[PDB]
C-alpha cells in the first residue's frame, strides 16, 4: 500500500538515523515501565485513554501489562538487530517499523481509539507477535544488509516486497 | 514479509 514512501525515500543521514534509534529506546523504556511499574501503568491509562473509567472495567490493567511485556521484548530485538547490522534502518522508509509500537505509545493515537478498538488490538498483538519472530535476522539477511550500497537496490529490494 | 504483514 505504502509505495508512496517507496517512491521518494532517500538515505537516512547520521542524525536522522539516531533520531529513529532514540525513539525506539524511549518507547522500549516506556513499555518496560508499564509492566514493571504499577503506578506507572495506571497513571498512563488515566491520562491517555479518553475514558479511563470503562477501560479498567472492560479491559483491565492485566491485559495492558501483557502487551507491554511483549512490546518491551520486541523493542529489544529490533534494537539488537540495529546494533548487529548497521545498514538496517537504511532509508526513511524504514521509519515504518515504528508503526508497530506507536498505537501503544502515542497519547493522541490511544486517546482517539475506543474501548473495543483497544481490546482487539491488544488481542491481535498478543497473537501475532509471539509467533512472528520479527527483527530476528538470518545470515542471509545480515549478508544482504552488509552489502547494501545504494537506495536504488534497496528500493527495488523492497519494491519487490 | 513479517514486517509488512503488520504495517
Amino acid at each position: 500500500k505504502l509505495i508512496e514512501s517507496l517512491q521518494e525515500n532517500e538515505l537516512l543521514n547520521t542524525d536522522e538515523k539516531k533520531k529513529i534509534i532514540d525513539q525506539i529506546k524511549t518507547m522500549h523504556d516506556f513499555f518496560k515501565q508499564m509492566h514493571t511499574n504499577k503506578g506507572a501503568l495506571d497513571k498512563v491509562l488515566r491520562n491517555y485513554m479518553k475514558d479511563y473509567r470503562a477501560v479498567i472495567k472492560s479491559i483491565g490493567v492485566d491485559k495492558f501489562k501483557k502487551v507491554y511485556r511483549l512490546l518491551e521484548s520486541e523493542t529489544m530485538e529490533l534494537l539488537h538487530a540495529i546494533a548487529e547490522n548497521p545498514n538496517f534502518l537504511f532509508s526513511k522508509f524504514d521509519r515504518s517499523i515504528l508503526g508497530i509500537f506507536l498505537p501503544f505509545f502515542s497519547k493522541p493515537i490511544m486517546f482517539k481509539m475506543s474501548i473495543r478498538e483497544m481490546d482487539s488490538q491488544i488481542e491481535l498483538y498478543g497473537t501475532k507477535l509471539p509467533l512472528l519472530k520479527l527483527f530476528v535476522m538470518t545470515d542471509e539477511e545480515m549478508n544482504f544488509y552488509a552489502n547494501l550500497k545504494t537506495i536504488e537496490q534497496y528500493n527495488d529490494y523492497v519494491r519487490d516486497l | 514479509x513479517x514486517x509488512x504483514x503488520m504495517x
